[PDB]
């Protein structure tokens, strides 16, 4: 099955930037070639829900509320997905997880990573 | 499937009809025709009217090159190509007849003199164009209108708009390409007009069920290799609007 | 039922003043007219502004034909069918007489003389067309007229979009046939105009009662027995749309 | 009330802009002017698009008549009317104060002498009628107008669609009545270029006051009397659409 | 981003090809040719259709001055103007070219001579404007149809309905001001003309680039500015709203 | 308060006509032109529903299924309200009461009658 | 009442073709055409749902799923119903019956087949 | 926090005027001008719900039952909100509560005010 | 992954008898051992249910409705489960599963069976 190594993230005052990224193992790269990369949070006392994603045909999408401020690029040779947040605001303190989408016909399955904690605070 | 040919005939006799009629009984009528523009508007809206009439129960085709667009879009089951068509070509025949026995009706009428609203290019050309520029204009205008109506009729798109859209994109089609080719873009409704009018549209009336097709299918690809959104693309979106 | 013919009655006065005070004000206006164009952009917009504002209320028929055309369709009752039809008349009278008082404020006016925008064939059509003529346009256009009328308020139909359908067939019949027999489709606005023409148009006055009300006969039954679906196929469709 | 009376400002201004800038600068363009046709079209487009646009914030009048005309058929409180009023004139002047910089850059310009688009009866009407045809004109129409705007927006017409019959129906209005007065239906329209025509325009400009307002009154009154349906009839209409 | 790219670039194709061809090839045909009406019309078609196809895509901007707009307006993120901005000139640019080879095929045709539907003021404005009319008609168009995209898309705006809004908003726009500067707006698309006019139209060009994306930043000000409804507002709107 | 007495109804086979009237007592005239006359009926084991009324301003309002074969007549002088009904069909046998809707403002008010018997039987 | 035999079916590799046939009986000619002749289909676990079907009037209806491999026909004359399926696929698998609709003017009624085997296995 | 007194109100007979008053304190202008002011009114058994209000940009909203017949208006400099009651109805008696709207990013918060009693009996 | 093949069933009369047997493959006997079989049948158009199981401990469970009828036996060693059927009733006519259960601490697997067909039909 599919591994999911993310690194990055920790304190950060309002205003400022981060940079995750995220790395896949035990998956050939043709295989992994069709799948989509993307990144759920977490915030206390909420849903995991995600944020950005980029697809198989390398399509980068994002969610609303983070349009503009986030930045999800993938590089497919080296099966990595990275994610970079500028202008940070109170409302991005959470556990960021990187994500991988497998298309299994019938339905999709899910991978996920271990988590990532990003606090922003003044 | 008899219901769905049916008016798939109604439909492309419609279009012919409006269309055809228009352009023979009053686009030249002295110091009160219609023009160009009234031609082209009665085209965009016979299929208008007709999509909002019966495209609950065919899909309102009423052209070969839509059809077969739709089928290379991955939209339309490759059995049912075939009937379609040849209901089209039979509706639009029957209108072009009717049309005939009325502009017989006024003294002078001479549908081989006249053209009867025949499709050509080059010498036959109503603004003396090349044959090239007659094969570009078309192959764009119809990959445009097949692109167009396979967004409109998308999913994501606004449900129940997809007819004004149509309608309003062959009326524009019309307003571009009149002086060029006098806008097929339709085999059925160049294969109608040039049986009766039995001279010069006959020898060119392959030209237009050759180019016409070709761009049809070419926009299909388009849309569905370029626009279309997969369905990874579709679950992503569907995750991504989640609230948290 | 008065709220129904009130409807109706200002229904037909606005589309007969609407339409015929168009073509005969500002059609051939001199180096800023109209035209036949304006004339059924005009005609269209009437019924399409009408039918948005009292269809809730009454339907928005607005012309016998359409009338006694939905009532062969079996969708309006055979006792209100007369009602309806006297609403209408009425209504276009109206229009015509205050018409009239408008057209006389201008020095040179003659009804008799102009023709009052009045319908005719033969030696009366605007463009010199034979009664044969008249007749297949017209039989042609009210059925197509009313089949449009019976597919876009199917149930099965775009909900709400019926009155732009309506409106712009109107508007494309009256493109295709203004230079035959001035475009009737509607014995209402007919009698209103042939009623202060006082000559000519009283005499033929009767064929446009009788083809364009049997031509919409002919459309409703197409609609009844060849495009509608039954109560099996309204089952079987929705049988076959459920998820397993 | 900010909002609402900066929207009914900036609305009354693309009216003006629009409908007045097409008659000025493209009506009368050598073998390429967009006529009279051209003109209500842009007259009607402008109320359709800041219909759109701005109409769920201000409810989108742009007509002092069609203020009044919503207030007598019981639909718009007295108490905000004034206001209203006022800022549709502001829009309008403003309007035309920029057509008029824009229409002196080109040589030959002469407001006075052109009319600027007045609106005007009698010896003043484009096409020499009287005054007694334009009060005619006017009180139908504005009835008309007025009547198809409270028809358009009842509870139970068509969701949305309002901007789309209000604005064609505009387009009507001019289609049929600009050569008789120019087609004012709005007391605000005509005052903004009154103001610069600086002659007989403003020794009229009353007329298009008067008239217009009372008109839309009546066409209020008869929406609310005869066409409106009680609550008792609601009710009754709610209870015959229950299964049983 | 690439699917949204493409829907941009091909949006804008439509819209060059749709407007500039119907303006080279029909609007001065003899004696039938579409004028000044029909290339509003055709331009508005344009923008309607390619809307309602990608819009569920890209947005549906086809414009430079439109994207830039938003972003000023707070609804379009800055990170994605400068991709949008070049999708759009690349499609003008690949229309532009296949428009003069088709233009190419018929004889006499000179792209320098005849100015190929390029934009300009003074000397080479269609009706001999300045530059200060041209500044001043093309800062205001541009404001209003910055405007009018921005309220028609407000989420509490009738949904579906906006691509109607916009196209129309445009063929308006075309209708005002074709005679003064030939109706640009648009910065891609004059550039797409300018280039292979070649001669003066590249002179000017600078302004057709600075005059329509200030105007639109100045109405995107403007609705968020006065009209916008603020989160307090809505709060106490819904509140307003509740049954009790 | 309104009194209401009905007459009419029976057995009748199908293609029949048959003709139901009712009677208001117990209020005066102008009162009772303020309020609505019309006809429920409720077939076996089904709700009591509206068929037919005559509102406060003479218009006549039918329900859609039985549109075109019946028809609802209202004397506002003799306090009457009367129903016909042509073209019979099974579905047309059930148990018909007048009734009576007044308008209090913030709520409706109904007055019901004893009800007749229509039934349809070959 | 209506008595439906069905036949074929059977095991099939991915990509062939399968023909159903279905005969009715105990129900004269005139008394059929005026019933709708169809097929449904049961996967394992899953409804049981209509997957194409013909009308009284000879209209061939399918479900969207299935429209462009499957093709049912009707001989009225002979009361036999087929069904001709091409490149079929996994999700083919399955039950599948033939059925009689019935218009009852208030209700529909249905008649069903014993129910025959369709295996898709490579 | 924001204390709110009001005042006016009573008893008044049907077509009669009233006019009442809140006045904010315990808050400083500016931050009060960043928050909306209006009146709430319960009826005898129903909801406590919004009539009138002035938003911080000073745009009046009304509800649609009452617009027509009440003016709410509001003075920043005292820290008032006033509201005029015309042509009274018998529906219009309740308790009314001076309300202040403040919003706090991820929420709104209500300051309510004692309540007064306004009765319009003939 | 479990592999399931089953075996038996038919044709039978009511009042007659029936054995199905099922053979597990591609898993470990001590493996096995920690998991439940058992057996689940779906009549037409209706759920797939079980009706008989042995659990990890070799306690045979029943359904109500069959228990008395049906006798559920297990080998281990073989890794095989048996269904003997006596008294066969029309409503046991259905698609009969192999079944496995496995045990996942915080969710349990399933695997299934191809299915055999038991039609009682007299
Ligand atoms: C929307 C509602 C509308 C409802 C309408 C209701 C009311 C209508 C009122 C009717 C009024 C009637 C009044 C009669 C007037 C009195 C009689 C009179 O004067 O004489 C007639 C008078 C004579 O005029 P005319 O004959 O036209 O004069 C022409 C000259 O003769 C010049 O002659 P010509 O040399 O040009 O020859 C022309 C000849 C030409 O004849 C031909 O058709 C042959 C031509 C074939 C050539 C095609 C070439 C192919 C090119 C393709 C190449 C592709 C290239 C590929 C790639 C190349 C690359 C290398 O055509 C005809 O004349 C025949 C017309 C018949 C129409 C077609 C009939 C369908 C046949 C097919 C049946 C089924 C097919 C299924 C097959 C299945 C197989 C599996 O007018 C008529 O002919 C009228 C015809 C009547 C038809 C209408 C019938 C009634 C209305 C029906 C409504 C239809 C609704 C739409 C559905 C359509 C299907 C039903
Ligand atoms: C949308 C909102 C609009 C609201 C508008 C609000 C504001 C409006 C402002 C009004 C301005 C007023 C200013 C007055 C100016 C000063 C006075 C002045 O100069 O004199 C008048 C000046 C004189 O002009 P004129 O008399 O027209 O001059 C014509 C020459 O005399 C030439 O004479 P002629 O020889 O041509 O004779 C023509 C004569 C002709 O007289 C006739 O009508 C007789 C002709 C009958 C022949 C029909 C032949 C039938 C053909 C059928 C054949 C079928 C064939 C079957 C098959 C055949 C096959 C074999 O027609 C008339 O003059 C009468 C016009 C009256 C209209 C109709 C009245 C309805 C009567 C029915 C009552 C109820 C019926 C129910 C029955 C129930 C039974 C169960 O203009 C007028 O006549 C104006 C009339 C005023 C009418 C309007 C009233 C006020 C506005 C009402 C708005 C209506 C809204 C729509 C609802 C409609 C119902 C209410
Ligand atoms: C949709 C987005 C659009 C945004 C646009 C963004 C971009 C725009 C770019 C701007 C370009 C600027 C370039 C400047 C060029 C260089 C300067 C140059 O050459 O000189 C100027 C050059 C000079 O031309 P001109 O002065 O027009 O030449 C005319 C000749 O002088 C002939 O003179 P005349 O004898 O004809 O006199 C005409 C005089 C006429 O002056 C008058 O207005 C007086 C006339 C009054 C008579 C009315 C009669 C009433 C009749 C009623 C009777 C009813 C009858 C009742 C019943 C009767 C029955 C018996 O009018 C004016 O010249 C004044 C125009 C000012 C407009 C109105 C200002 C509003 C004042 C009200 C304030 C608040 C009121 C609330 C009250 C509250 C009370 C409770 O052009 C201008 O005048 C331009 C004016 C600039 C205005 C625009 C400002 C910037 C853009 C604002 C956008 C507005 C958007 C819509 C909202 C509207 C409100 C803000
Ligand atoms: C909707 C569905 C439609 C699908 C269609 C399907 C079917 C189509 C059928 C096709 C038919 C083909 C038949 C061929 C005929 C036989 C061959 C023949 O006769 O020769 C050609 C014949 C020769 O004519 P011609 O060369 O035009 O003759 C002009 C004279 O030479 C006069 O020459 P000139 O002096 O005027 O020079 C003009 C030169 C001019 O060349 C230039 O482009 C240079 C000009 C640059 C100047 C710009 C100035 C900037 C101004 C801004 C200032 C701002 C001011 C700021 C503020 C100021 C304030 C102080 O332009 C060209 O000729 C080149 C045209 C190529 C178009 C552009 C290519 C894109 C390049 C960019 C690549 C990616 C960019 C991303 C960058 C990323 C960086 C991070 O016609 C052609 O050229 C046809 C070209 C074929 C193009 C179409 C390709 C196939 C169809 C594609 C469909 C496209 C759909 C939309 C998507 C668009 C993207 C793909």
């Amino acid at each position: 099955e599919v591994q999911l190594q993310e690194s990055g993230g920790g304190l950060v005052q309002p205003g400022g930037s981060l940079r995750l990224s995220c790395t896949a193992s035990g998956v050939t790269i043709s295989a992994l070639n069709a799948m989509a990369m993307g990144w759920y949070r977490q915030a206390p006392g909420e849903r995991r829900v995600m944020v950005a994603a980029v697809s198989e045909r390398g399509n980068a999408m994002y969610r609303e509320s983070v349009q503009g401020r986030f930045t999800v690029t993938r590089d497919f040779t080296n099966k990595m997905v990275s994610l970079q947040m500028d202008n940070l605001k109170p409302e991005d303190t959470a556990v960021y997880y990187c994500h991988v989408l497998e298309d299994r016909v019938d339905s999709f399955h899910d991978y996920w990573g271990q988590g990532t904690q990003v606090t922003v605070s003044s | 499937m008899f219901r769905k040919l049916a008016a798939e005939c109604f439909g492309t006799f419609w279009l012919v009809f409006g269309g055809c009629g228009s352009a023979v009984l009053a686009a030249g009528f002295p110091e009160l025709g219609i023009g160009f523009a009234g031609v082209a508007l009665a085209f965009g809206l016979t299929v208008l009217t007709m999509a909002f009439a019966v495209g609950h129960i065919s899909g309102g085709h009423f052209n070969p090159a839509v059809t077969i667009g739709l089928w290379a879009g991955g939209r339309f089951p490759a059995k049912e190509v075939v009937g379609y068509v040849i209901a089209q070509v039979v509706g639009g025949i029957v209108a072009a007849a009717l049309l005939y026995l009325i502009a017989s009706g006024k003294t002078g009428f001479d549908a081989a003199a006249s053209g009867f609203a025949s499709n050509g290019y080059g010498e036959h050309s109503p603004g003396g164009y090349s044959m090239l520029s007659a094969l570009v204009v078309e192959l764009v205008l119809s990959a445009g209108f097949l692109l167009v109506i396979h967004g409109a009729t998308d999913k994501f798109a606004p449900a129940g708009f997809a007819p004004i859209a149509i309608g309003l994109a062959l009326t524009l089609i019309h307003l571009i390409s009149i002086p060029v080719t006098n806008t097929s873009v339709n085999p059925a409704r160049s294969t109608a007009v040039a049986i009766f009018q039995g001279g010069w549209a006959l020898e060119q009336l392959w030209f237009f069920w050759v180019v016409p097709i070709v761009g049809g299918i070419i926009g299909g690809l388009i849309y569905r290799t370029l626009l279309r959104a997969s369905r990874l693309e579709e679950e992503l979106r569907r995750r991504l609007t989640e609230p948290g």
